[PDB]
């Protein structure tokens, strides 16, 4: 929908690099993207920025995941050795409900 | 420079 970018992240580094904060029931619903730290995948990519708001990992939808469960999709699509990159939908606008 | 400004769009 208008406003989502699908971005694949190599994984480059032994990390993602990322902070994120939000998930169901939050103020925050959907995660937010709050740091990317430098020598991550991310940072390597650079294509997610801070502000991003993830809506999809590998084409899993993040709505309804509660911030933990959403993490650890996010992590279990890093650790997998089914494929080099994760994919992440993600958005620029804010996302409030 | 891997940072967005305030978005002026907003998803309810």
């Amino acid at each position: 929908g208008p406003g989502s970018t699908l971005v694949r992240v190599k994984k480059s580094a032994a990390t993602l690099g990322i902070a994120i904060e939000g998930g169901a029931n939050t103020r925050q619903p959907l995660p937010r993207i709050v740091t990317i730290q430098r020598g991550g995948s991310a940072h390597n990519c650079g294509q997610l920025k801070v502000g991003h708001v993830i809506l999809e990992v590998n084409g899993l939808t993040l709505r309804g995941k509660e911030h933990r469960e959403a993490a650890r999709i996010i992590a279990e699509a890093f650790k997998t050795k089914d494929r080099d990159y994760i994919d992440f939908l993600v958005t620029e606008f804010n996302v409030m409900l | 420079r891997l940072t967005l400004p305030p978005s002026e769009i907003t998803l309810l």
